[PDB]
């Protein structure tokens, strides 16, 4: 539909989570963590406890959140399903992307993963299920190979919850149907439609041979289920909000729960009536992933809406008490650190700084841009900061920040990218002139001047920072191409290049054609020869008042004596010089239709 | 902030605003929306139709507000 | 051959929207009685001695004239032979000036004048409580007209409830979806739906776009509710000239914050006759309750009132005609329901 340019505001290196945590998979040969974040980013973390940082590597490249990520192929071969529609193919060893699966038209929440088969299976808000064959998913570009794909259709509602045992025989969504629906992903036939579930299901898993499934509802039931009978064995109720997080060990007699109410339990499956309290959390959580290298597990993960991924000891799990309230352990055995989400943002009046709070408080100072901090201000007061930055001053809306990610996203879209004309020295820069710059083609061509098709390099008076992530993508979220600013001059993402980027980028940046001026028309008329006037968005009440004097009173330098001799008024105040006719339509004129000043003689 | 329009079927859609945002602006993004001409539209919140010429601010129409989209049955 | 008590309007050019308002307000249980009492403050205030006092002073001159005129048909009732009606040139004057889009004799919309002529009284009469306070019957509006909605809206991501306060003059209502009942329209409009898709809830908890679920609720009830049905589509706009089925007694418990036993019973209708969104004939059907044994006779009959001539009609061939068995040829649009 309509294509928008995008970039982040960031770091080279991001070693921390600048939101929550979606997903978690281990990997024991390596003694591995990988994080799945709502800052879009992978993390790849060591779990060995002498190691003093566990940051291994970054794996960059989706835009949105990160909801799902599987390991296969003995962790050679990472799946991750993002936000941004897209289902991406990594080498886990090294962290890069290999493939990016496009079949999705929404939000991909699920992924399902079965071992024997090498079989993974995708869903998401589009009612859609594709199941992928992982050994098929080593292609490397659409030119090069090209995969098909197989669906299983019957969702009636959005699907957020996917499970298949291991050996690929069954497979299982949840949804906000409220119905669980079975299928065989080997014939890709209907199998079952299991019914009692009062709310969304958000945590699906099977055994191995398939026989039974355990569905955690976001209304506070744990419900077993036998699919042989295609019945409810088991309701458990332990949660007084959502069940979002369901883990089972390997015998698949007890179940480890997670939800809104920020507890996690053990529930006994065979005797529900024995449950420990295995740790109360900060925030609610949203994953857990058990150390599965013993019989009894040692450890849990569990990943909430914090930037924090705690691992809590599961040793001592063996009382008496129905519904017993201390729990396990108080504290944490081992804890990755995060970041801080940028939570409020604040455009200022020059529409090219921002002011920033995140969620330890601290204010920021960014300059948009030239995608880069000013200054980081402290835990000081954000409205008291913003009143204290206040400027007399009104630029046009030239962009959209997003704060999906806990980092600026700064979007650029052809209906209001090219509306900012500034003066340079009212935008910092400089020449002895004064050149009319528009704010939208100057950062155009910084985000992609690495491109050879925009030489004859850049705009001349800034540069964005080369490890800055330019993206292209829909209103809606389907992103279609996503690089680094350096990365522009490479043969492949020059393809990508010339077939992604629109044609209202090309005309500014290639064609380098420039936009339109914007005029306002103002009515001029005596204070105690009445005529219609158009001029800039732009131009000083000083050309105003050299226009009124020179030819309307007009019976040493010529311009001396034009300020000391007319004084322009709208709506009975006095106006300055130097101030422009969009700060007067803006804030002294509060009347409505066109605007219209008033002269008197000194 | 994002209002809610409900339309004729009953279903209710999204809409991007601002408090400096004119009815005929809303409109014409319901227009976008809908198809529906805004010269035929009848925009109604907390009882109330939204003139033309005045803000979004005028009326008190804040985060997640619900319009109410009719037309006009004339007789 | 005989006409009836009961006195209808005048054409007067192309007025039956406003007809068919006046004559369903006029039965409303107790719009006279406030009107009146709202006069009375502003004779004594004109005495004590505006434009907007100029609705409710038509107004009140638009009924003592409907009440003594059928009172002179009662005691002498060959007095008037042909026809017994009035005509409002002095209210549509008013609203003409109160509302510039009244002007000339064109077609206009019945649910648009019931809320103009609704807003006006509650502006004047918000102003004149303003006016005495400076120095029971100020709400007349908002008790008999106006309730209190609540919205729930509920993020599917994180699962935590947003409350918005709203308030309402109408129920306004789909007839048909994108033999159905009054209880399905109610649902389509007040029952938990989801948002997906390109509509997507934005959280201010997630800071993202997020599917959600939203709900609306009844907290406060007005004595008369007036549902709105959206007779119409977007084919390249069309009337939906189907009805749904309407019952005689209505209860919104379901769609209610708390649980009350309370019954509400249809006593008006107002009904257009057409093919077409942008012309047509209003009609407006009344059940008469109360206020001379004759007065009395009718009582549990529906009054159709078309321009002037004013019809007796059953109860049972009025719910025959208007239930979509068969062609009605006149959809309903305006259905008014007082507590019981
Ligand atoms: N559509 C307005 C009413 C028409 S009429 C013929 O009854 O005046
Ligand atoms: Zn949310």
């Amino acid at each position: 539909r309509k294509v928008q340019v995008s970039y982040v505001i960031r770091d080279e290196v991001e070693k921390y989570n600048r939101n929550g945590v979606n997903a978690l998979q281990l990997d024991p040969a390596l003694n591995r963590l990988f994080t799945a974040g709502r800052d879009s980013i992978i993390r790849i973390w060591s779990v060995n406890q002498h190691k003093q940082d566990p940051y291994i590597a970054s794996m960059e490249h989706h835009t949105d959140w990160v909801n799902d990520i599987v390991l296969c192929c003995n962790g050679k071969t990472l799946i991750s399903a993002s936000s941004d529609t897209t289902v991406k193919v990594w080498n886990a060893h090294k962290g890069f992307c290999m493939s990016t699966l496009r079949t999705h038209k929404d939000y991909v929440k699920a992924l399902a993963y079965a071992k024997d088969k090498e079989l993974v299976a995708s869903a998401g808000l589009d009612r859609q299920i594709f199941l992928w064959d992982v050994n098929t998913l080593t292609a490397l570009t659409a030119s090069n190979n090209t995969v098909t794909t197989s669906s299983l259709s019957g969702n009636k509602d959005s699907i957020y919850s996917l499970a298949m045992n291991q050996l690929g025989t069954i497979i299982v969504s949840g949804s906000t149907e409220k119905v669980l629906r079975v299928w065989d992903p080997r014939t890709c036939a209907k199998l079952m439609k299991l019914k009692g579930h009062t709310d969304n299901v958000k945590a699906l898993l099977l055994n191995r041979d398939g026989t039974q499934c355990l569905s955690g509802s976001s209304d506070g039931t744990i419900r077993l289920w036998s699919l042989g009978q295609q019945r409810c064995i088991a309701t458990y109720r332990v949660h007084d909000e959502g069940v979002w997080a369901l883990q089972v060990n390997d015998a698949f007699t007890h179940v480890y729960s997670g939800g809104r109410d920020r507890k996690i339990y053990c529930t006994d499956l065979r005797n529900p009536d024995i449950r420990v309290l295995i740790c109360e959390e900060k925030a609610p959580v949203l994953k857990m992933e058990l150390d599965r290298s013993a019989d009894p597990p040692p450890a849990i993960w569990v990943a909430t809406t914090k930037s924090t991924v705690n691992k809590w000891t599961l040793k001592g799990i063996h009382n008496d008490c129905t519904n017993p309230i201390t729990p396990l352990c108080t504290q944490p055995d081992q804890v990755i650190k995060g970041g801080a989400s940028i939570i409020q943002c604040h455009i200022l009046n020059d529409k090219r700084h921002i002011l920033t709070k995140d969620t330890n408080n601290n204010v920021a100072y960014w300059d948009v841009l030239k995608a880069c901090k000013v200054e980081d201000l402290g835990k000081v007061d954000f409205e008291d900061e913003i009143k204290k930055r206040f400027k007399m001053v009104y630029v046009p809306n030239w962009f959209s920040v997003d704060l999906k990610t806990g980092m600026l996203t700064i979007t650029l879209d052809e209906s209001d990218c090219f509306a900012a004309w500034v003066s340079a020295k009212d935008a910092g820069f400089s020449s002895g002139s004064d050149p009319k710059l528009n704010l939208g083609g100057l950062l155009l061509q910084a985000l992609l001047e690495y491109w050879p098709r925009t030489h004859v390099k850049g705009n001349g008076y800034f540069q964005v920072p080369p490890h800055t992530p330019v993206i292209f993508g829909e209103a809606g979220g389907r992103t279609l191409f996503r690089l680094l600013c350096r990365d522009s001059g490479g043969e492949t993402e020059s393809m990508l290049l010339n077939e992604t980027v629109p044609q209202w980028v090309i005309d500014i940046t290639v064609d380098k054609n420039m936009p339109k001026f914007n005029k306002i028309p103002f009515y001029l008329q005596p204070h105690a020869k009445k005529d219609r006037l158009s001029a800039s968005d732009m131009l000083q009440v000083r050309k105003v008042m050299e226009h009124v004097y020179e030819k309307i009173i007009n019976l040493e330098d010529i311009a001396v004596l034009a300020e000391e001799k007319i004084e322009l008024l709208c709506q009975d105040q006095v106006l300055d010089p130097n101030m422009d006719l969009r700060t007067v339509k803006h804030f002294i004129w509060k009347s409505g239709g066109d605007l219209t000043l008033h002269y008197r003689q000194k | 902030m994002q209002i809610f329009v409900k339309t004729l079927t009953g279903k209710t859609i999204t809409l991007e605003v601002e408090p400096s945002d004119t009815i005929e602006n809303v409109k014409a993004k319901i227009q976008d929306k809908e198809g529906i001409p805004p010269d035929q539209q009848r925009l109604i919140f907390a009882g109330k139709q939204l003139e033309d010429g005045r803000t979004l601010s005028d009326y008190n129409i804040q985060k997640e507000s619900t319009l109410h989209l009719v037309l006009r049955l004339r007789g | 051959e005989n006409l009836l008590p009961f006195v209808g309007l005048n054409n007067l050019g192309n007025t039956c929207y406003l007809n068919s308002i006046l004559q369903v307000l006029y039965f409303c249980p107790g719009f006279k009685s406030g009107v009146k009492h709202l006069f009375n403050i502003i004779s004594r205030k004109k005495e004590a001695l505006l434009a907007s006092y100029e609705l409710i002073c038509s107004l009140q001159s638009l009924i003592i004239s409907v009440e003594q005129l059928q009172a002179s048909f009662l005691l002498n009732p060959e007095k008037y032979t042909d026809e017994l009606a009035t005509q409002p040139r002095r209210l549509l004057n008013t609203l003409r000036e109160l509302n510039p889009m009244y002007e000339g004799y064109l077609q206009h919309d019945a649910q648009e004048v019931l809320q103009c002529i609704l807003g006006n009284i509650q502006e004047t009469c918000q102003l004149l409580k303003k006016e005495e306070v400076k120095n029971i019957g100020f709400e007349l509006v908002e008790k008999l007209f106006q309730g209190q909605l609540v919205l729930r809206t509920r993020c599917l991501e994180c699962e935590s409830l947003t409350e918005r306060r709203e308030d309402f003059q109408d129920i306004s209502v789909p007839v048909q979806e994108d033999m159905k009942t009054l209880r399905w329209a109610i649902s389509q409009f007040a029952s938990v739906e989801r948002i997906v898709g390109e509509d997507k809830y934005f959280c201010e908890n997630c800071h993202h776009y997020t599917e959600a679920e939203r709900s609306l609720l009844f907290d406060k009830m007005p004595e008369v509710i007036t549902i709105h049905l959206k007779c119409f589509a977007a084919s390249g706009l069309s009337k939906i000239n189907t009805p749904l089925l309407t019952p005689l007694k209505l209860s919104l418990e379901e769609w209610s914050t708390k649980p009350t036993n309370d019954s509400y019973g249809l006593f008006a209708v107002v009904m257009h006759s057409g093919i077409t969104i942008s012309s047509g004939h209003y009609t407006a059907s009344v059940k008469v309750t109360d206020l001379v044994q004759s007065l009395k006779e009718y009582e549990g009959k529906w009054l159709l009132f078309d321009d002037s001539e004013v019809k007796v009609t059953e109860e049972k061939d009025f719910l025959n005609s208007l239930s979509p068995s068969t062609s009605p040829t006149s959809t309903p649009y305006l259905l008014f329901y007082k507590k019981l």
